[PDB]
């Protein structure tokens, strides 16, 4: 019922880095404090990370699992703007803020840092476990998925947001903005996919993996919160991350058709402003009466 | 949630296995407790509120102006006097949403139901005080109704037109098709639903002045017309609904079914243009024979006899252009094309199919004009010459567009008081007056056909409700009885209050000399055949009026030769959606779609009982999906027989039937003489 | 493969380093040993030719009939005598498939080069045998070129227009729209280009008959253009073409860009309908102080003024506008909107921007009207008076709409022959011909502005293939001179010839009192400031021709004042698309995009070398891409002082640069003077 | 030295098959005889099959044993281009051309045709024999690919080309060349790809993989008259796409870095005939000059 809408959607929101000249960011990046600077590079980087395991592994298992023609090609063109655009896109805006040295030292601290490991291994460990013709194995996949696309990005979208909302760091920030414009319609599509699978299960399987569901978020929520105060707590956002983590955790269980789990929450304005009837014959003598 | 809203509601919660229908009743009582009469504006009296409603332009203040003030207290008064209640919550909602005039924040109510009866008599009257009070007892009594243009802007001054549809033919030239285009717009822009005849165009691959495979064909125009209508869409509140007519033996008849298609492409699909298909006995007979059909390019018939392919008897022309080597055609299958027609209905209800010769056969005024295509509902058949819209500092062959003014009687309220008579020539009365003060300032043709032939169209409504609550039988023999000699009283008095027009004025409508009503032909079934009733019960239904047997109808005719017919046409029975909601009445002649119908507003959902609907009367009220399509044809025949104008026939399918049932329920429409189909409405 | 082909395609093939440029004269050998003289009917004598023609309904009798059949031989013969050879395969290909008479089964050849050539020159003259010898040998010499219109279309029955740029205003209303889409299908019916402004129209949201909210914008009158140009398509030959030119202030401007936008749905974007946006002075100035802009809605500003807002000067009247409560207005941000514009352009080549104030500062006839947008090329700028198009059987206020004469001088012919006096006035006294002869039924403004304005489009080519085969860079400042002297002349010349004209005839274009040619002003540059050649180089270009010097300018002044001048517009710059190839020229006062260019043919690939490109000269035809756009500016500026319309100027971009660079070239347009830029060529 | 270069290659290269209109070609497709319209039909289903696993399987699964991030980008963005771009367009050629019954009629033909069901089992089961880390099954399973990229496909392009040579359906032709240029670079890349693998085996290695690669080519190309017989022997061109073939298969070797196995003959003339911007905002000094 939905995978040539999406196919169209996908398709006309195709876009490359080169697009948008990055230059021009060097001019409010110079008044950003050290504190600022290290933020913004180490949520970058976590960024970067998670988006490769995405574009190598996520939407290429996934692609390879699902059946259908239509949708191998929707979920291959989300493949190819992973590794194509989003990790050139990724690069281009660490290039243009920080000389080698720095970017290669950046790359090394979060590769090593607990709680963007912790997340980044969780999420590939269920794409490992997926099995030939097994839907629960899956659609835990594709439940992880769905957590790395609507939910586990946006302690990180966040900051960028912050300060395109502010005036700052624009170029970069229209960059990061149609990124999350397409990791948005990636964590809808793949939620759709999800559901489809569990709509096949029956009601004792159903009420097993949501308990699978939520406590996968549990396991990541609590980490988002150890990852968030690690990366925020220097540029004393916090308390604001938090809310942006549980309204788009939210989003990511409306997404696998699921009840929301967090209270409603206020959003912190500056990121917001940068957010057939049968054919029957003619038997003849139907012309007399 | 509204405690309306709950009341009516509570009808579906059973008590002891039954609907609550009362509660219905009391849901109205706190719709008018609880919000109308908050929401009404009241005036310490009558001068007041007709005086904030002419300054504030509200109203005309030139009708106003043809009664004295005690006059239009006494009208007002009238109104007032019969205590009208509404027996249903949705009779007064759909009045006060739709129909009652608020201000200008549409924050209040300025116009009760006699408010609006007191305005539209009025306006009716043309100073005529007892001819207003009249009006005023035939709408409050709600035997008569006029239609939702007339009704909602008799008398205001932010009105649009009274009438509610238009037909306009289209000649083949690019300097009328943009002028067909402009009128659309304009009438669009008045309101109402505007029909072109396309089959004059020529087909796609034609020769414009010597180049050959040149023309777009018909859909192109289509394609044009359906953006001006989604330009011209009454000012962004009700979606342009326009209709495009084509000849079944035109050549383009496959591209534009192709247009309904669910699988068409951009260029080719066309989504707020309605197509009807009109079919003379020619391809019906070719289907039946099983022998393939030709369809014809317009512009070579029109070079090689100096006349348009419909302007002429496809009867005997056809083997004709067949056999004639100047003439263009292609073959195609017509059985094939009968469940092409059968599948396209199936999947969106569209074409509307016109039986032309079935139209023509009674067609009174044949000397004028064929009928060639309906209107946007399928119920108005009429004679049109087309215009000749030349270039730019010529003058223009101005035709007749066909053009009429809805009214529409209510069965059950008109049998009640026993008033066929009066009902009828009151109703004929003020569609007189609303043709009169009809004039179209950028329709040439429409403006000169309603000047000239000055047809109108009397509906009626709540024939399914009378016969339910009358315990008779939609589908059942006696049913079909009494609305053969319902609508030949009709028929009757419409002909005598035409006739007392004509001479009252001494003018008959333009060409009336060639009529079959001046030469006393259409008369002839009804000096022949007693269509009194013949059943016991139908004639008891019918007691205390009387029937015209065939010497009333003798003297008529008599009448007629001697002094002629102010209207071409009279009759039509026309869908009439939404105001049969505020006469507590089912909509049109057709069967109800189903007894509750539950319906979506705003946040909140109200189920509307059918009117009279009860447990000794359930299975009376039977849905018209149950229903044998036949019987319905049947029934539509027997009124179609009495009715000048077409009837607007809706088909009730069920999911299970085929394509071939489709076909066989047009191939028995036809067969009955049915004049025109609106709809395929599967369940 | 054809033998000619291979020949042409053999340039590619480089011997000892170099392009066989000389290979392409045996192509054209070829293609006239092997196809063009073997498909060319030939006649026992002219006479037999001559009936042949008019007999079969390819030339017109009227045009023939002013001269003896003698005088129609000798023009003939003096067009045979000169013995024209094409230089190259694509100039003779490019005649013979596009502009040769053919038959109607368009197998055969009737009309060579010369022959042509004749019947253009016996139509130009009206009777006069030795104005019809000048114009033969004016146009064998390829001195001057008739528009494609002009040259396809002249002396034949079979014909479109001679006129393919129609420039119209609609006035806001329904009507004005309705009789707008009619007016563009019929001259998109003659073959013509049609141009609509869209700034009179009220923006969306606004009130029709003082209800809130109704008004669709210009969006939907660009799609009901659209549509329209889509329908009327030169009878299925050519794609419909439109143009749509909207105020920077008027409010649909996002939206109107939007039409343009890839990621735009199906019912916003207009895909055969080119996008002009108008921008003031006072744009520019809000956007170079980053002061937030305000876009109005046209009809309030009609309201509280009785003006529209396209109708005034925005640079006196933005302030009012914004400190008028009663106007409503929407914050937008001047910069941004600029980059849209830059964005949009890289995209997809649109919207034409016209510098308002940079066209109206040195418009002659601002008395009759400010030049309020421009063509579908974007290079014709003159007054319009929009039209009150009324009711039917209402008599409508007929304005003016442009509509411009096109031809183009081939400045190295023109120079070689040292005849720039000679063509010029033979190319006016075509163009007044053509614009006297010209009659259209259908669009009553544009007939009347016509017949009121008498303007006509002077136009000039091969501006960079003169200059590179003279070595002379387009970008140097000694072709900028050239440049300045060589349309000083023409401009000299064709007031001269308008002055000369008006004498004879003893009158002038209508309102030419009120014109800066009446009072003077507009010699005022030219009186004082002296365009002779500062480099040596270019006088001895001009060498053998005299220079108009401040005192001849002095003298056409006071001849001006005298005898007026018959002309409103004489001069205007056309791309000249397809008739560069047959006079082998490059393409309008533009430089060349390709040094040799790769086509696609059929079956075939073919190759088109730049004129007289060769070894010597392959550094000096510097491709448009890799040039400088600020010099192509300064160039296209020097050309437009000289120049009373606009010259159709498409910047040429590489890949590389982004939208600031665009929007720098743009201000720079604009800064020095820049009236029009065309398209936005991406490499 | 050369993936950065296909990369901006491939990206700029990409399109859609709606930016063709194609109503253009509704008359001259009217006109063509019934056999002509028979052999267009399968010839294009022929396409839409190899290019359904291309996209699923070739390309994917290539990518996910070829190391290096780029050369993966590159190789993702192919494999879309098979599945989301050329593999649809065909569709839009069928909606626009046939009716539906004769659509599904000809995609039914595709599954029952012997020929066409053997040459995907070859190469899809070449494919899918590929072993992680395993170079050799690696270089098969590339060899497989550029036979389909620059071989196989030419019995199918032969038919669009011989119409656009000769000014007929244009504009379904103007896809066909687009497609036709994309599987060039396909195979150029690939082919690149299966050298480096072949450059470092053993001298005895490297003729066993020559024998694996013409082996394979004979035994497709056998395959491929047949199949081409029977398309092209009721419109009567059998014998002129047998030499197209030819032709192709030694341009296939050539990507490949063998020398040319079949000898030149002389195509038909008429087939050879067949054949965002980056934004910046504006600064106040760009308003002066
Ligand atoms: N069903 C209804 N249809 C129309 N108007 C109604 C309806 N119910 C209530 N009203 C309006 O609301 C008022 C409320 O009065 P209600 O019907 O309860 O009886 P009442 O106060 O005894 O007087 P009366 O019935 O004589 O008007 C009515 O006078 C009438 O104006
Ligand atoms: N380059 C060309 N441009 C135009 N017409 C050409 C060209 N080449 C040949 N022709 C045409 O073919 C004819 C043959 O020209 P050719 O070069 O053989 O010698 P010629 O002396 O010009 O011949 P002729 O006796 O026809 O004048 C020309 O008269 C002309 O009609
Ligand atoms: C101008 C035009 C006409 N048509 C079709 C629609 C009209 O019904 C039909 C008639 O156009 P006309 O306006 O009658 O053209 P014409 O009078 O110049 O040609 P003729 O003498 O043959 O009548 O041509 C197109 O399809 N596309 C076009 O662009
Ligand atoms: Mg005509
Ligand atoms: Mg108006
Ligand atoms: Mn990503
Ligand atoms: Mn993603
Ligand atoms: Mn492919
Ligand atoms: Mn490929």
């Amino acid at each position: 019922d939905f995978t040539q809408m999406f196919y169209n959607q996908n398709v006309k929101q195709f876009w490359l880095p080169e697009e948008i000249a990055l230059n021009g960011d060097l001019l409010t990046w110079k008044y950003l404090g050290k504190n600022e600077q290290d933020t913004y590079m180490k949520v970058l980087a976590g960024l970067t990370l998670l988006d490769t395991e995405q574009g190598n592994t996520g939407m290429p298992i996934v692609a390879e699992h699902v059946d259908g023609h239509q949708r191998k090609a929707v979920l291959n063109f989300m493949a190819m703007m992973e590794n194509a655009v989003h990790a050139k896109s990724y690069s281009n805006i660490f290039m243009t803020l920080a000389p080698t040295e720095t970017i290669n030292e950046v790359f090394e601290w979060v590769k090593q840092n607990k709680y963007l490991q912790k997340k980044a291994q969780m999420i590939v460990g269920l794409y490992k476990a997926i099995q030939k013709d097994d839907e629960i194995s899956l659609f835990k996949a594709m439940v992880a998925s769905v957590y790395l696309e609507s939910f586990l990005f946006y302690s990180g979208f966040y900051y960028p947001l912050y300060f395109y909302g502010q005036g700052k760091l624009m170029q970069s920030g229209e960059i990061i903005n149609l990124i999350l414009r397409d990791e948005a319609i990636h964590g809808v599509y793949v939620g759709l996919l999800a559901q489809e699978i569990y709509n096949k299960q029956t009601e004792e399987k159903k009420a097993e993996l949501r308990e699978f569901a939520i406590d996968l978020l549990n396991q990541l929520y609590e980490n988002e919160l150890e990852y968030t105060e690690d990366l925020y707590d220097q540029v004393g956002l916090s308390h604001d991350v938090k809310k942006f983590i549980r309204y788009n955790a939210n989003k990511a269980l409306m997404n696998l058709g699921f009840d929301p789990y967090f209270e409603e929450e206020d959003i912190n304005p500056i990121v917001l402003n940068g957010l057939k009837a049968t054919v029957e014959p003619l038997k003849d003598d139907d012309f007399y009466f | 949630v509204p405690k309306w809203i709950q009341l009516n509601n509570e009808i579906m919660i059973q008590k002891d296995g039954k609907f609550q229908f009362d509660k219905d009743k009391e849901a109205v009582h706190s719709y008018f407790v609880d919000y109308i009469n908050q929401n009404t504006v009241f005036f310490h009296n009558l001068k007041e509120k007709l005086d904030y409603l002419v300054e504030n332009q509200y109203y005309e203040e030139e009708f106003l102006s043809l009664y004295s003030f005690e006059d239009i207290k006494e009208v007002f008064k009238t109104a007032y006097a019969k205590k009208f209640r509404f027996p249903s919550f949705m009779s007064a909602f759909k009045f006060y949403n739709d129909y009652a005039l608020k201000t200008n924040d549409k924050k209040k109510i300025l116009e009760r139901y006699e408010d609006r009866i007191s305005i539209v008599a009025l306006f009716f009257a043309n100073g005529d005080t007892e001819k207003a009070k009249e009006y005023v007892n035939l709408m409050i009594n709600q035997e008569y109704q006029p239609s939702t243009p007339t009704f909602l802007n008799a008398g205001r001054k932010r009105r649009g037109e009274l009438v509610s549809c238009f037909l306009l033919e289209v000649n083949d030239s690019l300097n009328d098709i943009s002028r067909a285009i402009d009128i659309s717009m304009q009438l669009s822009k008045l309101g109402g639903g505007v029909s072109l005849n396309l089959s004059k165009l020529r087909a796609k691959g034609e020769a414009i002045k010597d180049v050959e495979n040149a023309t777009k064909g018909v859909v192109g125009v289509m394609k044009l017309l359906d953006n001006a209508f989604r330009y011209a869409d009454q000012m962004g509140q009700r979606q342009g609904s326009g209709a495009a007519y084509l000849n079944i033996f035109h050549r383009d008849i496959n591209d534009f079914l192709d247009t309904k298609k669910i699988s068409a492409d951009e260029d080719v699909r066309v989504k707020t243009l309605s197509i009807g298909v009109v079919i003379p006995d020619k391809f019906v007979e070719l289907a039946r024979e099983d022998k393939a059909a030709y369809v014809f390019y317009p512009h070579t018939i029109y070079k090689e006899y100096g006349q348009h392919m419909d302007e002429m008897d496809m009867n005997e022309m056809y083997d004709k252009f067949v056999d004639n080597p100047r003439v263009k055609k292609e073959k195609i299958n017509p059985r094939k094309l009968l469940e092409k027609l059968a599948m396209l209905r199936s999947e969106s209800g569209y074409p509307y199919i016109m039986f032309q010769d079935n139209v023509n056969k009674v067609h009174a005024n044949n000397h004028i004009s064929k009928v060639k295509f309906s209107n946007l509902c399928s119920e108005v058949l009429q004679a049109s010459q087309v215009s000749s819209y030349t270039d730019y500092d010529e003058e223009d062959e101005i035709g007749l567009d066909i053009s009429c003014n809805l009214g529409s009687l209510n069965i059950l309220n008109v049998m009640e008081h026993k008033s066929i008579e009066k009902t009828v020539k009151l109703a004929t009365d003020s569609l007189t007056h609303v043709s009169e003060t009809t004039d179209i300032r950028n329709a040439p043709a429409v403006r000169r056909a309603n000047k000239a032939m000055k047809s109108i169209g009397l509906g009626a409504m709540n024939l399914h409700g009378y016969l339910a609550q009358n315990g008779i039988a939609y589908e059942s023999p006696e049913a079909r009885d009494f609305a053969n000699t319902f609508f030949m009283m009709v028929n009757f008095y419409s002909i005598q209050r035409s006739a007392e027009i004509a001479k009252e004025k001494g003018e008959t409508f333009d060409q009336y000399e060639g009529s079959t009503y001046a030469t006393g032909e259409y008369f002839d079934k009804y000096v022949s055949t007693d269509f009194s009733p013949k059943y016991e019960k139908i004639a008891n239904l019918f007691e205390g009026m009387h029937i015209p047997t065939t010497e009333d109808w003798k003297k008529l005719k008599a009448f007629v030769a001697e002094h002629g017919m102010y209207h071409s046409y009279r009759l039509c029975i026309a869908p009439t959606g939404s105001i049969s909601y505020v006469q507590s009445s089912t909509a049109s002649v057709m069967p109800i779609m189903e007894r509750i119908e539950e319906r979506t507003y705003g946040n909140s959902k109200t189920y509307y009982p059918m009117p009279g609907l009860a447990s000794n009367n359930w299975f009376f009220y039977k849905e018209a999906y149950d229903m044998d399509m036949f019987k319905v044809v049947d029934m539509i025949a027997t009124i179609q027989q009495h009715i000048d104008q077409g009837i607007s026939f809706t088909l009730f399918l069920k999911d299970t039937m085929t394509t071939r049932d489709l076909n066989r329920i047009d191939l028995y429409a036809h067969h009955r003489g049915i004049k025109t189909i609106y709809y395929a409405r599967t369940k």
